[PDB]
């Protein structure tokens, strides 16, 4: 009996009709594999009772073996898992950065569409800032515990204020989707991640480069990341920006999922 | 028709923890009353109604190979136990479920899970420092 | 019967912001009409914020709240009456803040009462 | 205007606001640009393209002018085009909705009970 | 060697719990809680001998902050007895072992949050 | 059994009558404390009367249970007596009856759980009275000041044209006896030292309560509170701080005899008796005959 469907035509696919928001869909399939592996990053990292093929049980903390023995069947998540092979290819580390900030780019995009900015003008944000966070990067081994997370945040966020027009709602976002990665560490060490947040650019605004997040349970405070000797590798944060905007980007590029046959 | 998990369960969270817990603590009733040498009996069946009576913590854990994946962890912790002491699983087995126990209603209010390791870190090597002193 | 914890803040906000998502076009020179259907099937074409809301029925006592501080506006100023629903309904509308992220409402009250005071001087 | 003018004071004066208040009290002046939010939705005209430039005025340009036509859609200086209301209208406007939602964010718990 | 019968887990209560109070922070109710789970080891000794854990926990807990040390479960007089004098001892290493693997299988079971189950 | 009635028996009953307190408990758990959150009043005609007060709350509450009416039987009781405390009497009464609810389901009898809260309430008023501090220093000492400055510092006056005896405050009276009362419940023993160890854990629901209505972390600020004076009671040097209690602002202790957060002692005297009282009068229900 009409009115059925709309917008359903192709092998009647699930498609979203432009109240359900197809692209708002895509997103919550890669949000849910950040929830997966948000809590596994840091040194106080959750381990992840998993269940081999075989009937194993191993009970880990690495992204890589999460996401090979949990089969990840949307392709909207498959592209993020392709950027974490390719995160493997020129650096050994860095995979979660691939799916706490493509998850935060996209969590923090649907705030853009919900306004109604185009996606092709969120695109556009994405790539000015990733452009821009290259030429900052080396400013910053950097700093670990997400220090640099902080300063190129804070960074690119001054960047986007005083550039005019619409890009500057987008290369915003790219600037709050750093701070997931502070909020991920303190998180997972039960501490109040707005209260880090807070700190880590209250030292950033005197110039106390080099600032992370002090890992104990029993003190939110801030250290610096120098003199404790904690360091991070330039190509690990380089090649993780680059892959992670790509993820993000091509999957804000796709706005509808169609099946196929041969 | 296009979903994440398709088969693929899986929880997270609080949920996830407590359930753990409860689970433990079935691993522990198997073997509460087996604790001390007048403790009560367990009788056990095989698959060819052979019986076995026996009021060893370690025996009665390794005929019973229990399918929860929490269990597990205590199964084999004992099973350990037994391998390098042959005694003291039951003494194991009661205080791991009894320390998930009396946390139990912390994780409930809020309190994260990294918080509980760092006491029980602290506590253990106290309580070690005080039985050698004594 | 009665409503507690988490569930009171968010739905007093939702009450709000519905009460407000009414008037959002009734506001300017260019304010948008509103179809009133009467219970004998009769209709009234107003565009009037103070009479729209005058005539709708509300369940929950906090968009009476907000209807009745309304009209306590109107006897004092016959005006600008429409724009204090649509900003209480925005600064209540800002729930990330309030419930997902878990901060007490005396934090965002502070906010809130600070920010009063520079509005007021910026004024 | 006078919604953007207020909102630009508030965000220029959030960045030396140390704290976890500073999120909520910058989400208070992204509030008051829904005054001229609905007034370029009724126009017509496209709100986010003037809104954004609209903020950009303000920044650069004197903040007493520079606000929105709700007849043509454009942007116009209230210098030019006499839409002033007054101070104690705003005023009262401005805390009836802070202290009205204060209220409602204050209330836990609806008990019925005489 | 330690005495047996639970008289060391109900000294271990009393170190950990006036440790607690002088620990300021969220691991003072963390530690008096690891402390009440090692009641559990006298307790069931007395519940399953078939005597009455309120009265023998509570007789027992009071005479080792009085000054007790070695005093524990008696299984076979329904009463408090002195286990080290009564030669009821077990190696001091080997419950040391038993506490160090009942927290590290504690902490394998809190620091876990989700299961995860290839389909198969 | 045929009647014109119904009956209704069992460990049960004290439950419903458990949940019943403690739901009542939570109405004005919230509201505790100079920066008690309001709370709407819905009667029967529709007028919402709002408001904070935990008295007021109380004499316009409306709740068909016995338990509940109990305590507002309470309330009267402690509001002609003194004129304040009331909430946290309810607050108080509900804990201790949600813990003796869980003793009774280890088998203690309730009989054995309403010994230990008497003799509990006896000593906790023998430690008050030994830790008091008489009304002075009004001249030439600093007892007042303090205590006025902090009460005017929430107007724009803050910033610097158009009773016989006294007890801290915040916490420290119900924080001091968390640590005496757990180490008398293991001198008498005799099946209530649990009831006398849960009585000292009921009293952290005040700074625990009073903490989540500041916006802090109640398990922290109550572990703090609980250290500062457990080592009071291990010596008593002067390097192991005393009297500390709980300022909501600062969200950290603070010692309210320099503060000036101080309370009159029949309110701490009286809350703790009438609150010990009424969950006294709840356990002994166990059964329910209705006509
Ligand atoms: N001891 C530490 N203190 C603070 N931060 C740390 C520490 N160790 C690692 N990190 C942070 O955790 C993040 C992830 O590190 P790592 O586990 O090596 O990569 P991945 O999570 O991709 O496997 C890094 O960005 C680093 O800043
Ligand atoms: N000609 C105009 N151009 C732009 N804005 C206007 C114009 N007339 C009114 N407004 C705006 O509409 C709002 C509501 O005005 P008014 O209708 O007088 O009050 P109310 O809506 O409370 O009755 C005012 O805040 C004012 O800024």
């Amino acid at each position: 009996k009409a009115p059925g469907f709309a917008q359903m035509l192709k092998e009647g696919a699930k498609h979203f009709s432009g109240l359900e928001e197809a692209v708002y869909r895509n997103i919550q399939a890669c949000k849910e594999l950040a929830q997966t592996t948000r809590t596994a990053y840091g040194p106080n990292g959750m381990n992840k009772m998993v269940i081999n093929h075989l009937e194993k049980l191993f009970v880990t903390n690495d992204a890589a073996t999460i996401l090979r023995e949990l089969e990840v069947q949307h392709p909207a998540a498959k592209m993020i898992v392709m950027a974490s092979h390719m995160q493997e290819q020129e650096v050994g580390d860095g995979t979660n950065f691939v799916l706490v900030f493509a998850g935060a780019l996209l969590e923090l995009a649907e705030e853009l569409l919900r306004i109604g900015l185009s996606v092709s003008e969120v695109i556009e944000g994405y790539e000015i800032a990733c452009r821009k966070a290259h030429e900052i990067l080396p400013n910053l081994l950097v700093p670990g515990g997400g220090a640099t997370e902080i300063e190129l945040a804070k960074q690119i966020t001054s960047y986007g204020e005083t550039c005019p027009g619409l890009e500057q709602y987008a290369i915003k976002k790219f600037a709050e989707a750093f701070e997931a990665i502070p909020r991920a560490l303190a998180e997972n060490s039960g501490v109040k991640a707005n209260e880090v947040i807070s700190k880590l650019y209250a030292v950033h605004q005197e110039g106390n480069k080099n600032v992370g997040l002090d890992i104990e349970a029993e003190v939110p405070a801030v250290k610096d990341m120098l003199e404790a000797g904690i360091l991070d590798t330039y190509l690990g944060k380089y090649w993780a920006i680059k892959l992670a905007t790509n993820a993000a980007v091509t999957v804000l590029r796709v706005d509808q999922i169609i099946m196929a046959k041969p | 028709v296009i979903l994440l998990k398709e088969g693929t369960d899986s929880s997270q969270g609080i949920p996830q923890l407590v359930s753990n817990i409860s689970a433990c603590q079935v691993i522990a009733e198997a073997v509460r009353t087996t604790l001390g040498p007048r403790g009560m009996d367990k009788l056990i069946v095989d698959g060819r109604g052979k019986a076995t009576i026996s009021n060893d913590g370690a025996t009665i854990l390794k005929l019973l190979d229990v399918v929860h994946p929490a269990a597990k962890t205590l199964v084999d912790i004992a099973k350990s136990q037994d391998a390098e002491v042959g005694d003291g699983t039951t003494s194991v087995t009661l205080l791991a479920a009894e320390f998930l126990k009396q946390v139990k209603p912390y994780v409930e209010e809020g309190l994260h899970p990294q918080i509980i390791i760092r006491a029980f870190r602290t506590a253990t090597q106290l309580a070690v420092n005080k039985i050698k002193e004594i | 019967k009665r409503e507690s914890g988490r569930k009171v803040q968010s739905g007093n906000i939702n009450a709000a912001k519905t009460i407000a998502d009414i008037i959002r076009t009734c506001l300017g020179p260019k304010s948008m009409m509103k179809m009133l259907l009467d219970p004998m099937g009769g209709i009234v074409m107003t565009n009037d914020g103070n009479a729209i809301l005058r005539e709708i029925q509300v369940q929950h006592p906090a968009a009476k709240s907000m209807i009745e501080i309304s009209r306590t506006q109107d006897e004092e100023v016959g005006d600008g009456t429409t724009s204090v629903i649509i900003l209480a309904g925005e600064m209540l509308s800002v729930a990330e803040h309030f419930l997902e992220q878990q901060m007490h409402p005396t934090v965002v009250i502070s906010a809130y009462r600070k920010a009063l005071d520079d509005m007021i001087s910026t004024l | 205007a006078s919604e953007m003018a207020v909102a630009h004071a508030l965000t220029e004066k959030s960045k030396a606001m140390t704290g976890v208040e500073q999120w909520p009290y910058r989400a208070v002046a992204q509030a008051l640009e829904v005054i001229p939010r609905t007034l370029i939705q009724n126009c017509g005209a496209s709100t986010i393209r003037l809104l954004t430039s609209l903020r950009a005025k303000h920044t650069q340009e004197n903040c007493e002018t520079w606000g929105v036509n709700g007849e043509t859609g454009t942007l116009v200086d209230m210098k030019e085009l006499g839409i002033w209301e007054p101070l104690a209208v705003k005023l009262q406007t401005y805390k009836t909705a802070v202290e009205t939602a204060v209220l409602l964010l204050r209330i836990d718990d609806i008990v019925s009970g005489h | 060697v330690v005495a047996g019968g639970g008289a060391i887990e109900m000294e271990l209560s009393k170190y950990l719990r006036d440790y607690s109070r002088t620990i300021p922070g969220k691991q003072q109710l963390l530690i008096g809680a690891y402390a009440k789970a090692l009641e559990i080891i006298p307790r069931q000794l007395c519940d399953n001998a078939g005597f009455d854990a309120t009265n023998i926990l509570n007789k027992l807990r009071a005479r080792h902050a009085q000054g007790g040390t070695w005093y524990g479960v008696d299984i076979n007089n329904e009463d408090i007895a002195d286990n080290f004098e009564a030669f009821v001892w077990e190696p001091a290493m080997v419950r040391i072992n038993a506490l160090t693997a009942a927290s590290e299988a504690a902490c394998l079971i809190v620091s876990v949050d989700e299961t995860i189950k290839n389909p198969r | 059994l045929s009647v014109f009635g119904d009956r209704s028996t069992g460990e049960t009953i004290r439950s419903q009558n458990v949940m019943a307190a403690a739901s009542i408990a939570n109405i004005v758990k919230s509201s505790l404390g100079p920066v008690g959150l309001d709370k709407m009043l819905v009667d029967d005609i529709g007028d919402v009367t709002i408001t904070n007060d935990g008295a007021t709350i109380l004499k316009l509450l409306e709740v068909e249970h016995p338990a509940a009416k109990v305590l507002c039987e309470l309330a009267d009781l402690q509001d002609k007596e003194v004129g304040d405390g009331t909430t946290s009497v309810v607050i108080i009464a509900a804990e201790l009856l949600k813990n003796a609810d869980e003793l009774v389901k280890q088998k203690i009898h309730p009989t054995s759980v309403i010994s230990g809260y008497r003799l509990a309430c006896k000593e906790a008023v023998r430690y008050i009275n030994e830790n008091l501090i008489v009304n002075t220093d009004e001249l030439g000492r600093d007892c007042l000041i303090n205590a006025a400055k902090t009460s005017m510092s929430s107007k724009i006056i803050g910033i610097n044209a158009n009773s016989k005896s006294v007890v801290p405050g915040g916490g420290a009276v119900e924080a001091a006896l968390s640590i005496y009362l757990e180490n008398y419940a293991t001198s008498m023993g005799s099946r209530e030292q649990l009831a006398i160890a849960e009585f000292a854990r009921s009293l952290l629901v005040i700074p625990n309560t009073l903490a989540v209505n500041a916006a802090q972390d109640s398990t922290d600020l109550v572990a703090k509170l609980r250290a500062f004076h457990n080592e009071a009671q291990v010596n008593p040097e002067r390097k192991n701080l005393k009297w500390i209690g709980l300022d909501l602002s600062n969200g950290k202790p603070r010692d309210n005899k320099q503060a000036g957060v101080f309370e009159p002692t029949i309110v701490k005297v009286k809350s703790l008796k009438f609150a010990t009282e009424a969950a006294i009068t709840i356990l002994r229900i166990d059964d329910l005959i209705k006509l």
